[PDB]
């Protein structure tokens, strides 16, 4: 029974964990996408060339 | 022969008696211990849940 409850904590906490990492990955990637959409191709072009 | 076998038989049967009372007593005490651990881990599993 302790193994069972342990499976409950495991599945729940793992799901919340993956959801957190996913949502943070979302805000991060959306942030970087906002950056490249903002400063534009030519700015990173300036940094590169 | 009868003397030494008699005393050795007495001490040996004494050990057998102690082993038997220890036996059944271990059985019952292990059983009550089983119910105790059962109810304790049950309520514990509940509140922890």
């Amino acid at each position: 029974k302790v193994r069972e409850m342990e499976l409950i904590y495991a599945r729940a906490q793992l799901e919340l964990e993956v959801s957190k990492a996913q949502q943070l990955a979302n805000v991060e990637a959306k942030k970087f996408k906002e950056m490249t959409e903002a400063l534009g191709p030519g700015t990173i072009r300036d940094l590169a060339v | 022969a009868v003397e030494s076998t008699g005393n050795a038989k007495a001490e040996a049967e004494s050990r057998a008696e102690a082993a038997r009372i220890e036996g059944e007593g271990s059985v019952l005490q292990a059983k009550l211990k089983a119910q105790a651990l059962a109810i304790e881990t049950e309520a514990e599993l509940e509140r922890v849940k």
